[PDB]
DNA sequence: ATCAATATCCACCTGCAGATTCTACCAAAAGTGTATTTGGAAACTGCTCCATCAAAAGGCATGTTCAGCTGAACCAGCTGAACATGCCTTTTGAGAGCAGTTTCCAAATACACTTTTGGTAGAATCTGCAGGTGGATATTGAT
DNA sequence: ATCAATATCCACCTGCAGATTCTACCAAAAGTGTATTTGGAAACTGCTCCATCAAAAGGCATGTTCAGCTGGTTCAGCTGAACATGCCTTTTGATGGAGCAGTTTCCAAATACACTTTTGGTAGAATCTGCAGGTGGATATTGAT
């Protein structure tokens, strides 16, 4: 697990367990993002073509980028499409 | 270096096999099978002999009770041959101490 | 030959019979059987682990029991002048053996 | 996706395996209905055996089921087994 | 029946994954001696068992008779085996839990003596039930 | 539908073999106290269980083709349940008297138990070869024709 440098967030990778008492009926492998000083979750990142398990997850010191290291893979999750110029 | 000691009947079976068919070996798994087989037969006979003792208010289990148990469990000629071997064996034991 | 070679019905089964009766290797694949064992054990007690040899032993016992059952089944079938086994044969066999269901 | 391999359960014990077992039993021609019933039967057998094994397991305060427990459980049901210890 | 296809049987070769064999030891077998049991010779009794009789009675042997059953022929159809295939599920290889020992002890439990003591053998009464007695139904089959 | 024939359930009801009550004992249950034996809570060691991800080998979900099995129908025998009849093997019910079930005496034959002294059965480290696997080719087997 890891902090986010400029907020009170937490970022973690998931690894389902059939024996864990799940509150949710849907248990998929994904990146979870919790709040530090409350207890509960606030966001979940998921993308097919990456259905492996995210071992490592690290944000930037800047706050605008994320990297993930899965087995035999390195993934970059940065923000998407914008509009265009002439 | 805690070093265990698990007992078995393997070596005796191997001896008998080399006596009866000298040019032949036997794998470990089959020997394990024969070991379990011997254990099973021993348990059956001992249990039967025990019940025979209890029904007749006898506190000693003797060769006679073993003989009776064998006559019960086993069929026919197999019983007769086993009994003959046992009688020969006990007769040899009783004399040549 | 213009025609692909084709055996008449009731020969490849026989070939299978002789092949599988000459050999002793287990017919069922390990993994789904393993998953089945774990799934069933979960409903009685939680967080159990299984040694491999225990699963192999169970597999052997199951195959021997079913093999014997199919033998008895085929006899029950043959009594009715059929060659194809059906469920009522199985139900009869289990009724005669003295088991529950 | 709903793959759940054929049920994520017993239905992975496919038809041709049952066919092979029936071939060992001398069987030549099999109806389509056999399969389901067979599975049910198998399940029942396994249940009883495992229960006894687990009961032995519970007596010794272990969480790993051993071969010996299974052998004894098979012995009490009149299905003695040789070749896995005792 | 003849010939093509094609799996199965069977000769010949190599190496390595399991079989077999050497070696230093410790749990186990065995010989003394004693004590401590225990089951067979001897002697008897008394309940229960083995060979006979006699007066019925209820069941077996044998002999008619016919309603209803067990194969044998045949066949519409269904349904489950044989193959192309592609495609997708199953095999293989790159640290911490827990089974298996070990200390050793607070707790559990056999065992010698007495003291009760409820359980059992056996005499002395109860009464529900095996029979009977008779009447009213309920199946069954003929018609 | 209906109505005669046989078999079955149900109210009254009585004397007794089996059920229950009641004495009087003494062979089992507890108490007290003691001597002896244990299962289970702390340390420690070495197998081997949890069950991901690439790369690859080989098994199955699907669809396709058709022969040979199921299971329905029709029917010629046939054979076995019902039954009457006689009579004759068994049922009750006694009586005898021989001898085995079972008991008691007691001590000669067989064994635990406790000690000491061999010893061979079992891990672990060095050697072997039968068989897995491969390679290849003659004959047996199905089946079209």
């Amino acid at each position: 697990a890891a902090w986010h440098p400029r907020y009170n967030l937490i970022v973690v990778g998931r690894y389902p367990d059939p024996n864990f008492k799940s509150c949710t009926p849907y248990e998929l492998r994904t990146i979870d993002v919790f709040d530090g000083n409350s207890g509960k979750m606030m966001c979940q990142l998921y993308d097919p073509e990456s259905s492996g398990i995210s071992s490592l997850n690290e944000f930037n010191p800047m706050g605008d980028t994320l990297a993930s290291a899965m087995g035999y893979h390195i993934l970059i999750w940065s923000q998407e499409e914008a509009r265009t110029r002439k | 270096r805690k070093r265990s000691r698990k007992e078995s009947y393997s070596i005796y079976v191997y001896k008998v096999l080399k006596q009866v068919h000298p040019d032949t070996g036997i794998s470990s798994k089959a020997m394990g099978i024969m070991n379990s087989f011997v254990n099973d037969i021993f348990e059956r006979i001992a249990g039967e002999a025990s019940r025979l003792a209890h029904y007749n208010k006898r506190s000693t289990i003797t060769s006679r009770e073993i003989q009776t148990a064998v006559r019960l469990l086993l069929p026919g000629e197999l019983a007769k041959h086993a009994v003959s071997e046992g009688t020969k064996a006990v007769t040899k034991y009783t004399s040549a101490k | 030959v213009k025609k692909p070679h084709r055996y008449r019905p009731g020969t490849v089964a026989l070939r299978e019979i002789r092949r599988y009766q000459k050999s002793t290797e287990l017919l069922i694949r390990k993994l789904p059987f393993q998953r089945l064992v774990r799934e069933i054990a979960q409903d009685f007690k939680t967080d159990l682990r299984f040694q491999s040899s225990a699963v192999m032993a169970l597999q052997e016992a199951c195959e021997a029991y079913l093999v014997g059952l199919f033998e008895d089944t085929n006899l029950c079938a043959i009594h009715a002048k059929r060659v194809t086994i059906m469920p009522k044969d199985i139900q009869l066999a289990r009724r005669i053996r003295g088991e529950r269901a | 996706r709903h793959r759940k391999v054929l049920r994520d359960n017993i239905q992975g014990i496919t038809k041709p395996a049952i066919r092979r077992l029936a071939r060992r039993g001398g069987v030549k021609r099999i109806s389509g209905l056999i399969y389901e019933e067979t599975r049910g039967v198998l399940k029942v057998f396994l249940e009883n055996v495992i229960r006894d094994a687990v009961t032995y397991t519970e007596h010794a305060k272990r969480k790993t089921v051993t071969a010996m427990d299974v052998v004894y459980a098979l012995k009490r049901q009149g299905r003695t087994l040789y070749g896995f210890g005792g």
